[PDB]
C-alpha cells in the first residue's frame, strides 16, 4: 500500500521504482479580458517521472498544443500524465521497467492503474510523504528546456549528477529533497544560497554546483536554515 | 393456485415465502403452504429458531414440478425435493388442505409488490447463477460466495453471477482509457447488453435476483452484486429511455420492500449518492430519488 516514513530504505534496494510527479503538468497564468472578466492561458508544462536509486529524470514536457480544444484540462492532466507514464513504460526494456510505480498525488491512482492494466504485475501506489516535487521547476536548466519546447519532447537528465560517485542513494535523496524543500519555501534564498560563492560553477553536463564534501555541509546547513525561518514565520513561532 | 407440501416441522423455525414470514414451533402441525399464484419464481427460506445463523432457501416455479419441504435430521436442514408421482403428490396435498394443516399464501388483491420485485427473474436463469442441474429449484443461503469473490472457494456452491469490474480490459478498450472509465456507456451497452446479457430483461432479472438474495438472506457477495449493475448503468451517459424508466421502477420497489431496520447494511453510501446526485442519471431517477430522500435521508 503506501509508502511513508516506516518503508523508506525501501526506496534504495534493487527493485526499479519510479516517482511520478503530475504538479507541473497543467500550467497558467490567470489574466483579466478587455471585458474585465477572467481567463487563463496555458503555459509549457512537465510530468516528473524519477528513479529515487539512480537519479535517472524522465523530463516529458507537456506542450500548451496538447490542451488545444480539449475541456475539463485538470481533469485531463492526469490522463494524459497517466498515458505518457504508460507509453514510457512500454518504450523501456522489460529489464528496465519498474516493477513499482509511486505517485505523489492520489489522484493519479486510478488513472495511472486503468492505463497500466496490460502490466498487472507493477504495483501502483501512494505516499504519506509530502515530497517537494513541484520546486522541478526551480531548477534553471530543467525550466529553460520546458519553456523553450515548440513540440511534445522527452529529456533525460541525472537529478544527482555525479554525486553517487561519492554519496549513497539514501544521502542523495535526502539532498536533492532538502534543496527542492528550501527553492519551495523561499526560492529567491535558496538559489542565492547556491550561487553566492561564483568560484563554483555548475558543469554544463549537471543540474547543480561543483560543491566539494565540505562546501556540500556548509550549503546542506544553510538550506535547514532557511527552511526553519521561514516556518517560524509561517506559523507565528 | 399451487401448493407446496411439508412432511412435517420437527424443529422450531421462522418460514419465510416471498415477502412473508410465519413462525413454527417445534413439532407443530404444519403441512405447508398453499393458493402460491402461478405465473411468478417464488422463494421459500428458512431461519432455524435455534440458530439465527445461516438463513437458507430455495427458488422454484410451480410450473416445473410439485415440489414438497422435508426436514433432513442428518444433515440438520428443511430440504426442497421433486416429487414424480403425480397422483401420490395431489393425494398428499388434498388430505393436508382436508384437514386445514396448511396455511395460505397471504396475496392483497390490490398488492402487486411481487411482480414488481421479479418482473424479469426466470427459473432458467437463476439455474445458471446456481448451478445444481439435477435439481428443477435453486438454494441459496447466507455464506454463499460469488465466482467474483472467489477470484479476490468451493466452486459448486458459488454463485455464477456476471463478472463486473470497472478497472479490467474487459471494462476499458484500449486507448479509450479516461473515456470509457469515466462514461461506462460501451461497457454497458457493448460488453454487457449486445454481447454477454443479449438484452436488458436478462441484465435487469439478474439485478432484481441478487437483491432479492441480499434482502432474503443477507448475502454479502449478492449486495455487491445489485450495486454494480446498479452503478454501471447510473455512470453511462448513453443508456435507452424505456431502460432508465424501468429501472426507476425496479429500484422504487426494491427500497419500498427493505425492512427499514437493515438500511445499514443492505445499502452503500457512495454508490446510492453517486448515483442520485453525481451521475450521468442523477436526473433520471425520479421514483427512486424520492422514496430514498423520504425513508433513508440519513444515508444521503
Amino acid at each position: 500500500g503506501a509508502m511513508n516514513s516506516s518503508n523508506y530504505a525501501e526506496l534504495f534496494n534493487n527493485d526499479i521504482k519510479l516517482f511520478v510527479d503530475d504538479t507541473n503538468v497543467y500550467r497558467v497564468t490567470v489574466h483579466k479580458t478587455f471585458e474585465g472578466n477572467v481567463a487563463t492561458k496555458a503555459i509549457n508544462g512537465c510530468i516528473f517521472t524519477l528513479n529515487p536509486k539512480t537519479g535517472h529524470l524522465f523530463l516529458k514536457i507537456i506542450h500548451t498544443s496538447v490542451w488545444a480544444g480539449q475541456k475539463r484540462l485538470s481533469q485531463l492532466a492526469k490522463w494524459k500524465t497517466a498515458e505518457e507514464v504508460s507509453a514510457l513504460v512500454r518504450s523501456l526494456p522489460k529489464e528496465e521497467q519498474p516493477k513499482q510505480i509511486i505517485v505523489t498525488r492520489k489522484a493519479m491512482l486510478d488513472p495511472l492503474e486503468v492505463h497500466m492494466l496490460d502490466f498487472p504485475n507493477i504495483a501502483i501506489r501512494p505516499t504519506e510523504l509530502r515530497l517537494p516535487f513541484s520546486a522541478a521547476m526551480s531548477i534553471d536548466k530543467l525550466s529553460d528546456v520546458v519553456m523553450k519546447a515548440t513540440e511534445p519532447q522527452m529529456v533525460l537528465f541525472n537529478i544527482y549528477d555525479d554525486w553517487l560517485d561519492r554519496i549513497s542513494s539514501y544521502t542523495a535523496f535526502s539532498r536533492l529533497t532538502l534543496l527542492l524543500r528550501a527553492l519551495k519555501t523561499n526560492e529567491e534564498s535558496a538559489k542565492m544560497i547556491l550561487l553566492s560563492d561564483p568560484t563554483i560553477t555548475i558543469k554544463s553536463y549537471h543540474l547543480w554546483p561543483s560543491f566539494t564534501d565540505e562546501q556540500w555541509i556548509t550549503i546542506e546547513s544553510q538550506m535547514r536554515d532557511l527552511i526553519l525561518t521561514e516556518y517560524g514565520r509561517k506559523y507565528n513561532v | 393456485m399451487n401448493t407446496v407440501p411439508f412432511t412435517s416441522a420437527p424443529i422450531e423455525v421462522t418460514i419465510g415465502i416471498d415477502q412473508y414470514s410465519f413462525n413454527v414451533k417445534e413439532n407443530q402441525p404444519f403441512h405447508g403452504i398453499k393458493d402460491i399464484p402461478i405465473g411468478h419464481v417464488h422463494v421459500i427460506h428458512f431461519q432455524h429458531a435455534d440458530n439465527s445463523s445461516m438463513r437458507y432457501g430455495y427458488w422454484f416455479d410451480c410450473r416445473m414440478g410439485n415440489f414438497y419441504i422435508q426436514y433432513d435430521p442428518k444433515d440438520g436442514l428443511y430440504k426442497m425435493m421433486e416429487e414424480r408421482d403425480g397422483a401420490k403428490f395431489e393425494n398428499i396435498v388434498h388430505n393436508f388442505k382436508e384437514r386445514q394443516m396448511m396455511v395460505s399464501y397471504p396475496k392483497i388483491d390490490e398488492d402487486d409488490t411481487w411482480y414488481n420485485l421479479t418482473e424479469f427473474v426466470q427459473m432458467d436463469k437463476i439455474r445458471k447463477i446456481v448451478r445444481k442441474d439435477e435439481n428443477q429449484f435453486s438454494y441459496v443461503d447466507s455464506s454463499m460466495t460469488t465466482v467474483q469473490e472467489n477470484e479476490l472457494s468451493d466452486p459448486a456452491h458459488s454463485l455464477n453471477y456476471t463478472v463486473i469490474n470497472f478497472k479490467s480490459r474487459e471494462a476499458i478498450r484500449p486507448g479509450h482509457e479516461m473515456e470509457d472509465f469515466l462514461d461506462k456507456s460501451y461497457y454497458l451497452n457493448t460488453v454487457m447488453l449486445q454481447g454477454i446479457f443479449k438484452n436488458s430483461s436478462n441484465y435487469f432479472g439478474e439485478l432484481q435476483f441478487a437483491f432479492l438474495n441480499a434482502m432474503f438472506f443477507g448475502n454479502y457477495g449478492s449486495s455487491l452484486q445489485w450495486h454494480a449493475m446498479i452503478e454501471l448503468i447510473c455512470s453511462s451517459a448513453t443508456v435507452p429511455k424505456h431502460m432508465l424508466d424501468k429501472l426507476d421502477e425496479i429500484l422504487y420497489y426494491q427500497i419500498k420492500t427493505l425492512p427499514e431496520q437493515y438500511s445499514d447494511i443492505l445499502l452503500n453510501e457512495r454508490v446510492w449518492n453517486i448515483c442520485l446526485y453525481s451521475s450521468f442519471q442523477k436526473n433520471s431517477l425520479h421514483n427512486t430519488e424520492k422514496i430514498m430522500e423520504n425513508k433513508y435521508p440519513e444515508l444521503l
